[PDB]
RNA sequence: CGGUCGUCCGACCUGGGUAUAGGGGCGAAAGACUAAUCGAACCAUCUAGUAGCUGGUUCCCUCCAAAGUUUCCCUCAGGA
RNA sequence: GCGAUGUGAUUUCUGCCCAGUGCUCUGAAUGUCAAAGUGAAGAAAUUCAAUGAAGCGCGGGUAAACGGCGGGAGUAACUAUGACUCUCUUAAGGUAGCCAAAUGCCUCGUCAUCUAAUUAGUGACGCGCAUGAAUGGAUGAACGAGAUUCCCACUGUCCCU
RNA sequence: CUCCGGGGACAGUGCCAGGUGGGGAGUUUGACUGGGGCGGUACACCUGUCAAACGGUAACGCAGGUGUCCUAAGGCGAGCUCAGGGAGGACAGAAACCUCCCGUGGAGCAGAAGGGCAAAAGCUCGCUUGAUCUUGAUUUUCAGUACGAAUACAGACCGUGAAAGCGGGGCCUCACGAUCCUUCUGACCUUUUGGGUUUUAAGCAGGAGGUGUCAGAAAAGUUACCACAGGGAUAACUGGCUUGUGGCGGCCAAGCGUUCAUAGCGACGUCGCUUUUUGAUCCUUCGAUGUCGGCUCUUCCUAUCAUUGUGAAGCAGAAUUCACCAAGCGUUGGAUUGUUCACCCACUAAUAGGGAACGUGAGCUGGGUUUAGACCGUCGUGAGACAGGUUAGUUUUACCCUAC
RNA sequence: CGCGGGGUGGAGCAGCCUGGUAGCUCGUCGGGCUCAUAACCCGAAGGUCGUCGGUUCAAAUCCGGCCCCCGCAACCA
RNA sequence: CACAUGUUCC
RNA sequence: CGCGGGGUGGAGCAGCCUGGUAGCUCGUCGGGCUCAUAACCCGAAGGUCGUCGGUUCAAAUCCGGCCCCCGCAA
């Protein structure tokens, strides 16, 4: 989705190719809009169990 | 400011001077039942949004400082509203101040 | 105002499964009176590649 | 920016 | 169009049939393609849409004859 | 297995920070709350009062989530640099690596080489305006109608037609 | 007697209510401006000046102040004179306190400034709330309309003083706000609808809650993917005016130059030229005049690098400087950089400076600026931005007239 | 703008509640203890209990008025 | 619970 | 030359807006502890707030012209 538009992706646009918000998201988010880590409790590398 | 609790001015229905118990006067709740109210409030009823303008560009700080005169006559009673000019400061009766003490 | 991909794979028509050359639905047997009393033999007459 | 030249077209 | 070029056994090329139709489709992702039209296709209608913005505004003679100044307006290419 | 992401072979690693914005988790311990319903005053409309879910306010986790990761001074026996030390501050004050680079203004930075002569190129130096670790760093065998520097050969590119 | 099981008065549906909701829809993103942006308010007021002796009079003109503050810093009455200076008196001195003299204000009046004020408008006491209620008229900006401010009045009720008198705010010049809506107050007031009573609601009058863009819309950005109507009223380029800046040349001569101001230099001042530099302005052009360089070619200028003819040196010869006539003839090959500029190597008699729309794109090139694709650094939550780098990026037409 | 809850020794909180009670910790000082900074125990000072008015034989406490703070819920001149 | 270290000749 | 900001015991600091009392870390000096240094303990000094002027009853505090340094405008 960074590669993408703006217009056709909420990661989209920009001069650098960055997401520019957090890619977590809640799942009460819309259509069109929950891209990404949907309700994500931990977002990370996984040290341990 | 300050101004006394007290003050003899003119009554409007004895026609002459009689003390009055001062005090400030406040802005009173809205009514539901107002005319304007229910006018807004049919209107703001349904769909379209907000149909009204909200004001948002606060000027001024200050307010007009208004009196709530009190007839001190037991069958009088008679009140009426006394406008004084824009001060941010504001206070009834304290602090009298003499002329030229030792201050610390 | 574009439609993004992730809501275009719920209309389908583009992105639905290829189920051509697919074997059949891979189900258990039905139940009946052999499944629920005693037993049933069947044999195992080949092995596919699905 | 002040320009690009012109692929002109039908018209 | 010519020469010079990349690939040419696999993410290869291609015919026909079929499905996805416009704030939609589809996109190995270029805001690219969608019948020479794409940062929102084409046809008809609302519609003779609005324009303080440009252009134009059709015969003769006689008489009189200017202003770009005050105030106000989200007023400064405009109005009262 | 499906769906949503970020990075982009192999090798070597993946430093610190949850203060901020997000994401996620616990809760009648509850600070708040609309509709509806309950009780009371009133002739009634009406008013008042308690209750009242979610969401927040509160308390934890998360950075291969978005992202970020300092300054002022003195100091070894010639002098300098200066390990070291004092001090202010934040959530951490950039660790391993890399560099005048596609990233450096000063800058045509300094040194060595390449030249007779090089603001080009290569290799080092790092106080880095504003390098840096999956917003991935370093490496780079093979390859690229990708972008630059030099050499042999070759020639009308040119001498000069 | 439910086809078997599994859930089950819970899912789930309908209607409301609250949260969330750029996923999607509509809209906005002020004005002045020596282009625009940024910065400021010159957008609402007041003082001195500009301002040319009635008044009025502009600029992003100069110097400043303001959105207050005061139960007194308001209103009377009474009593004093201030700033400063001199002279004295234990502590006590330059100044702590007392006394005498001079003292037109040189102090103070709430403030920035101006005007004004001495038995006061200043300082100190006494009493009070004229900072109260209600019609009108006038001045100020003016359209002679409002708001605000003020000026003379009238009717009451007062305060103060013995009284004449003064006072309806602050000694004056400034400190503030329309419609609609809301709130409060005033009535033996009007309607609330077919009549009566009572709540309620709507009216009249007087205050307040504000629009500072201050005669008063409810309002964040980006576009390098951009579009339209226009504007040379308005910018980037050439051409014009000016020469601040740059470059160039004289006068005076204090001095350097061993002894000597002018062989050669030359401080401090001063007078000039130039459009091969940059600034300033917006006059021409936005129904388009193709925006940097390099190559090629033609001509012209002298502020003369070389060559020619001449003079002066602190020119023995030689060499090298300076001055005059002088543009006739020449002013190179290369490394680097797109470069203009710049530096270096070598040769040369010298390797001088420039103009012709910063000569020259229907003559050439597209390397760079300056589209759309991308990479990196900084900034921004973001779309995106960067006189910050890198990469690839269509250079059309003469057959018309003139000139040759 | 409304609701809820808070203002207290030099600082923080308790006591407020069902009114007579102003306490504790850190800190200042003194004494004892330690080899000593520290640690440990006691004593002294340290409060109009945010302000004012009313109620009560008695409130810092009950009520109302004023100032400030936090959370949430709001917004037609 | 801390006790770090002090140029050479006999 | 322009705007925003600072200068204070020897090095760094607090205290100002709401002026009535200048505190603290390191450091200097003296003594003690040790044979001696260090560490530790006890005690004392050092702050015209950059300059000038005004203000208020008093100026580090509030205000105006000016010196230095950090980076900014062209
Ligand atoms: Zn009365």
């Amino acid at each position: 989705g960074v590669a993408m538009n703006p217009v056709e992706h909420p990661f989209g646009g920009g001069n650098h190719q960055h997401i520019g918000k957090p890619s977590t998201i809640r799942r009460d988010a819309p259509a069109g809009r929950k891209v990404g880590l949907i309700a994500a409790r931990r977002t990370g590398r996984l040290r341990g169990t | 400011v300050n101004v006394p609790k007290t003050r003899r001015t003119f009554c409007k229905k004895c026609g002459k001077h009689q003390p009055h118990k001062v005090t400030q006067y406040k802005k009173g709740k809205d009514s539901l039942y107002a005319q304007g109210k229910r006018r807004y409030d049919r209107k703001q009823s349904g769909y379209g949004g907000q149909t009204k303008p909200i004001f948002r560009k606060k000027a001024k700080t200050t307010k007009k400082i208004v009196l709530r005169l009190e007839c001190v006559e037991p069958n009088c009673r008679s009140k009426r509203m006394l406008a004084i000019k824009r001060c941010k400061h504001f206070e009834l009766g304290g602090d009298k101040k003499r002329k030229g003490q030792v201050i610390q | 105002g574009r439609v993004i991909r992730g809501q275009r794979k719920g209309a389908g028509s583009v992105f639905r499964a290829h189920v051509k050359h697919r074997k059949g639905a891979a189900r258990l047997r039905a139940v009946d009176f052999a499944e629920r009393h005693g037993y049933i033999k069947g044999i195992v007459k080949d092995i596919i590649h699905d | 920016g002040r320009g690009r030249g012109r692929g002109r077209g039908r018209g």
